[PDB]
């Protein structure tokens, strides 16, 4: 099957002290055909070791994990995807902060989502940040904490039911909020957090 | 030495080339305590051979192999002597002696054979401890490679020919069938199993029980009522013993006729085996290579009598107690190994690409 | 050069007139003896030059005898032998991954050398091809069958002597009419100790509902599995197939032609007329056509088995057997 | 992207309407190369994700088994490539490179197909097709180029009548030819000598997947002794198993009361198969597969 061909493959390595911090995803080369199906996600491989291929061109990322299943590729790295894709606002304010670092209120609003405090997602918001290569282990390791689980896929659907739940909490549109790109998603609920408070 | 065992009653004519033992008469009767001559773990292995203890394919090339690890681990070099011409003469008489206990399934003899392949392969220079710890290592891989993953990518690729609704119809006990049937169930599927038995081991029942215990919806039957039960069945799934380098399957005896049955009521069928389970020979009947077990067995208590109790006061009269059969390659439509969906024609293509 | 002028010459007229080597195993050896004569004799630079010599050789002698199938298949044979030696000595088949993903005019002083070792290697292996196939005589015979065998092939013979050292059967030969060979194998079959029995072609059928196993011979084994045999042998295969009679074909691996059935007029061989109604018959001689065809056509659908000196395969897979002994581009020669 | 889906749909339809004979395959595989000639990508795994979306809308035009069987041949094509090569650029020079070679030599497969079948058509003998194929109106017109005599029988083809355009085509050059109902095929099966059909995909296990009628005319040609050949490129060798014909994927029966488009036929139904690789058995297929994907 084609579907199955991996170029590289991610090595979870989960520290049992902090899941929050240390805990990452390094890729390796596998140059073969995986047990399993691939999907892919600004140039990252995730086996689909507990969700299923799917197809289609549905509007959000839900609408594939609530049967179940994941697309075999979206976000904007991808010319054509098969979730809708939308744009998402205080992208220049993530910018702008991409330069402030970890340094009351303000603390307790950018913890979100990994409950203690991080400035990370304002640098991978910036953008000076390009997507390629490099980056695959950075943002997969970022997914990887915000969820608990060992697969990348897990921790995928679980970081987008937790923006979802943010968003209802803060009133916002679920319509808004489709999955097309996971970390300006992020980004702009937490900007939004911290201009509220 | 070790002795030779001694065949038991009379066998038919056709089927004279082949040996036929008693099981309650054993060997290691014949044979010193302690066991000197023979490794304790192989007199133990074939024991249980012997008495039926272990039966699967899968189950007894494991058994094999933990036993073949046990002796390499207790096995020490003899002075003046190389270790993979000693190790190999050593065990050669343990394969003797575990063959007059029972015939060498086919999974037997391919692990006997890749076995024989690593021994001969270790390095005159190698270390003896280093070597027995690579040999135990190899021993295990092998187990994990050609049963584990093996298995799992046979479900896999059967996940997607089972679908919601259907009847699948199945024969006798094979750990792969269940395996196979718990995953689809446990993904989703929703369906009911057929399960076929046939006197007197009875196989099929212990499939029938891991259904009963994984929520699957079960019907049971003997094999001469098949034709009945087909009519409803969508497809069958058939467990594999061996398939032969023409693409004919080698299975528990019945199989061939179910696969006919199947075929007179237009329904496909499909065998399940792993790669390690195919054989560079050929056959083309059951009668050239088969096992007699106990005729004894045959007999069963019919109301207040047992009409085959003393069957050996008649001369002319004789019991045959088959084990396998052979299925012709034109009675099987679809071949699942963990290679992917392949008919029966590729059985041979596999062996040319898993050699070399 | 001379010497190898009047071999050549005299292989020919030996064909194209019949007879010379009766057995197939020592036409296939004088054919292989010729061709390394030909290769240390005759004077060439490059692989391309020995080529097309041996390719002009070969197909003097094919049109000998189209017949002969075993002198194009030892040509064939060197020709992927004289490739496989150049692709070796000089560099390091069609399929998709060829397809996908993505010159003899060199000369070597040491690839005559290797041509003739192989082609010594290839004699080597053919003088005991017969013992190969009768070692598996054991694994197909069991006690008391009934074996069922047309006209006189070697090959089933050493199978029935060696397979009656252990075990107990029954033969039935059929007599290739008119050339009754059968025969000679029934009475050699007989001083072996074996049981057998003498009928006419016409009882094929009748006594096929009482036969196990049909083992037979054959002249050639075309490309898809099908079978150059004697005539009469398209009758016992079909008898066979209506009983579900096993069929198995005992034939070396050098039987193996990479030719197919597409060609036609060519494939059987006529023979004079006499063979079957004699010139005393008179005037009605003057208005009959009468038709001796030795050979016949055998579908590969009525094949059940191919026993060779490499062991026993399906007819479906002999196309990779014929893959791995001939080059694609030497079918036409 | 570059070449959203619109640029995509008009590149192959203007290739497929340029050239009328070139098949939907080909035109595919070469809408699909040429998309590979401007992605403006960086990575393999985007590469890959672009590649296989585009084969989905593609597919999305066309519901033919022979665009599928492209795609997948390209993306192992793709798969094998960059298995040899590790930076991109390098890949993707050779991508290219190979991709113009694999055009040039699946453009010629069907005049390989020709040389290699006419010589199964005997002088006088009675050919027997089903609908309209590029493939065996080529093998015909090789024939014909043989000196050689023949008459063909053809289908009509009732859906859409592609049985009268092979009767014109053929009577172009001069063949007899003659056309018979779809419900004819068993009546006019014992004056035929041998049936000779395309395949717009060949199943893992020698079978093909033809138009409607082909199954029909299989079994009537087994149920005769007539041996039945098919005609087919490369790029038509699809990894499918059907189990009968309802498995037979639902994206190729329609849109291309119940009315499927194709039906499969087992390998036991076929003779022999005419491709570029050869004449082939049907158990060479799924050898060729197999090999294929390691």
């Amino acid at each position: 099957m084609n579907s199955q061909y991996m170029f590289d493959y991610p090595a979870i390595n989960i520290d049992v002290r902090c899941h929050r911090l240390l805990s990452s995803v390094s890729y390796v080369a596998y140059n073969k055909f995986h047990t399993h199906d691939v999907s892919t996600y600004e140039h990252c491989e995730i086996p689909l070791e507990k969700l299923r291929l799917g197809f289609g061109r549905r509007n959000s990322l839900a609408d594939f994990y609530s049967l179940g299943e994941l697309p075999a590729s979206w976000g904007p790295a991808c010319y054509f995807s098969s979730v809708k894709p939308m744009m998402y606002t205080f992208q220049g304010m993530a910018s702008d902060l991409s330069r402030f670092d970890l340094t009351p209120n303000v603390l307790k609003a950018l913890s979100w989502p990994l409950g203690i405090p991080d400035c990370e997602i304002f640098s991978i918001c910036s953008d000076r940040f390009v997507r390629g290569l490099q980056t695959r282990d950075q943002l997969m390791s970022y997914i990887l904490r915000m969820g608990d689980s060992h697969s990348l896929d897990e921790c995928i659907v679980q970081a987008h039911k937790k923006i979802l739940q943010e968003a209802r909490r803060l009133g916002l549109s679920d319509e808004h909020y489709n999955g097309y790109d996971l970390f300006r998603e992020i980004g702009s609920l937490v900007c939004l957090r911290l201009i509220n408070a | 030495q070790v002795p030779t065992r001694k065949d038991y009653g009379s066998k038919v004519s056709l089927f004279s080339h082949l040996p036929q033992y008693s099981r309650q008469n054993s060997l290691t009767q014949f044979m010193s305590i302690p066991s000197s001559v023979i490794h304790p773990a192989m007199v133990r292995l074939g024991l249980q051979y012997s008495q039926g203890l272990v039966s699967g394919s899968n189950a007894r090339c494991i058994a094999l192999l933990r036993a073949l690890q046990q002796v390499i681990q207790d096995y020490t070099t003899p002075p003046n002597e190389e270790l993979s011409r000693d190790l190999v003469n050593k065990l050669k008489p343990y394969m003797s002696f575990l063959t007059q206990c029972r015939p060498l399934s086919a999974s037997m003899h391919n692990a006997i054979k890749f076995l024989n392949k690593e021994i001969t392969s270790v390095g005159s220079s190698k270390r003896e401890e280093e070597a027995k710890s690579e040999l135990r290592a190899a021993i295990d891989r092998y187990v994990q490679e050609k049963i584990v993953l093996a298995a799992q990518a046979i479900s896999r690729f059967a996940y997607q020919k089972i679908s919601n609704g259907d009847v699948i119809l199945v024969y006798g006990c094979s750990s792969l069938v269940s395996r196979i049937l718990q995953e689809a169930w446990t993904e989703g599927r929703r369906f009911r199993v057929v399960v076929v038995d046939s006197r007197p081991w009875l196989e099929g029942r212990h499939t029938l029980r891991s259904l009963v215990h994984a929520g699957v919806p079960a019907s049971y039957l003997l094999i001469p009522a098949a034709s009945y039960v087909l009519p409803e069945v969508s497809k069958v799934l058939l467990g594999a013993h061996a398939l032969l380098a023409n693409g004919s399957v080698m299975s528990r005896v019945g199989t061939a006729q179910l696969a006919l049955v199947a075929r007179a009521h237009n329904v496909p069928v499909l065998v399940c085996c792993e790669t390690y389970k195919f054989c560079e020979r050929v056959q083309t009947d059951a009668f050239v290579s088969n096992e007699l077990d106990d005729p004894d067995d045959l007999q069963c208590k019919r109301g207040e009598h047992v009409a085959l109790a003393n069957w050996q006061n008649h001369a002319s009269l004789r019991l045959l107690n088959l084990v396998y059969d052979v299925t012709p390659p034109e009675l099987v439509d679809l071949v699942i190994t963990e290679l992917g969906m392949i008919p029966c024609s590729s059985v041979p293509v596999v062996l040319r690409v898993k050699s070399s | 050069g001379s010497e190898l002028s009047e071999r050549i010459e005299s292989f020919v007229e030996t064909l194209k007139r019949g007879g010379g080597p009766r057995s197939s195993e020592e036409m296939a050896r004088e054919t292989l003896g010729l061709l390394r004569q030909i290769i240390t004799d005759h004077r060439w630079s490059n692989a391309g030059e020995l080529m097309e010599l041996i390719r002009r050789e070969g197909r003097r002698m094919t049109a000998a005898q189209p017949s002969e199938t075993t002198v194009g298949n030892m040509v064939r044979r060197v020709l992927k032998i004289i490739r496989e030696e150049y692709g070796r000595l000089h560099g390091r088949q069609e399929s998709l991954h060829k397809l996908l993903t993505s010159d003899f005019s060199f000369h070597y002083a040491q690839l005559q050398s290797n041509i003739i070792e192989a082609i010594n290697e290839l004699l080597v292996e053919l003088e005991g091809t017969m013992e190969n196939i009768a070692a598996q005589a054991l694994e197909h015979i069991h006690s008391n069958e009934v074996i069922m065998t047309i006209g006189f092939s070697r090959t089933v013979e050493a199978f029935l002597k060696e397979a009656a050292r252990k075990r107990k059967f029954h033969v039935i030969v059929a007599e290739c009419a008119p050339f009754c060979q059968g025969h000679e194998m029934a009475v050699n079959l007989s001083k072996a100790g074996i049981e057998t029995t003498v009928m006419t072609d016409a009882a094929i059928f009748a006594v096929m509902s009482r036969v196990n196993k049909v083992i037979i011979g054959t002249k050639t084994i075309l490309a898809n599995g099908a079978l150059r045999a004697v005539t009469g042998t398209h009758t016992l295969a079909l008898a066979a197939k209506h009983h579900s009679t096993p069929l198995i074909v005992c034939a070396p691996m050098f039987k193996l032609s990479p030719q197919f059935p597409n060609e036609e007029d060519s494939f059987h061989k006529f023979v004079a007329p006499e063979e079957v109604l004699p010139f005393t018959e008179g005037d009605i001689l003057e208005k009959v056509s009468v038709h001796c065809p030795v050979f016949d056509y055998v579908p590969p659908e009525l094949i059940t088995l191919f026993i060779s000196n490499i062991g026993g395969n399906a007819p479906s897979y002999i196309y990779r057997l014929m893959s791995e002994l001939y080059h694609p581009d030497d079918h036409v020669l | 992207g570059p070449m959203d889906d619109k640029e995509l749909i008009e590149y192959f339809k203007s290739q497929m309407k340029e050239d009328p004979d070139m098949a939907s395959a080909v035109a595919a595989i070469r809408t699909l190369l040429e998309f590979l000639k401007r992605d403006k990508g960086e990575t393999i795994q985007g590469l890959r994700a672009n590649l296989t979306s585009a084969i989905e809308t593609l597919c999305g035009v066309d519901s033919s088994v022979a665009v599928s069987s492209g795609g997948e041949l390209f993306l192992r094509f793709i798969s094998l490539a960059s298995l040899e090569y590790s930076d991109y650029s390098k890949c993707k020079k050779i991508m290219i490179e190979r991709g113009e070679l694999f055009l040039r030599r699946i453009s010629l497969s069907r005049n390989k197909i020709a040389d290699l079948c006419h010589t199964f058509i005997k002088d006088g003998a009675t050919i027997l097709t089903h609908a309209y194929s590029r493939v065996v109106l080529r093998v015909l017109e090789a024939a014909v180029a043989a000196k050689k005599r023949f008459s063909v029988y053809v289908t009509e083809s009732q859906p859409d009548l592609s049985g009268k355009k092979m009767a014109k085509a053929l009577c172009h050059l001069n063949v007899p030819v003659t056309v018979v109902l779809d419900a004819a095929v068993g009546y006019i099966m014992e004056k035929a000598d041998l049936v000779i059909v395309g395949a717009e995909g060949v199943v893992e296990n020698g079978g093909i997947i033809n138009k409607i009628g082909t199954n029909q005319m299989a079994v009537c040609a087994k149920a005769q002794n007539k041996p039945f050949y098919v005609v087919a490129e490369s790029f038509k060798f699809v990894r499918l198993f059907p189990l009968n014909q309802q498995d037979v994927p639902d994206k190729f029966k329609y849109k291309a009361e119940e009315h499927p488009w194709v039906d499969y036929t087992a390998p036991s139904l076929i003779t022999l198969l005419f491709t570029d690789l050869g004449v082939l058995t049907p158990s060479a297929v799924s050898d060729e597969l197999i090999k294929l994907y390691l």
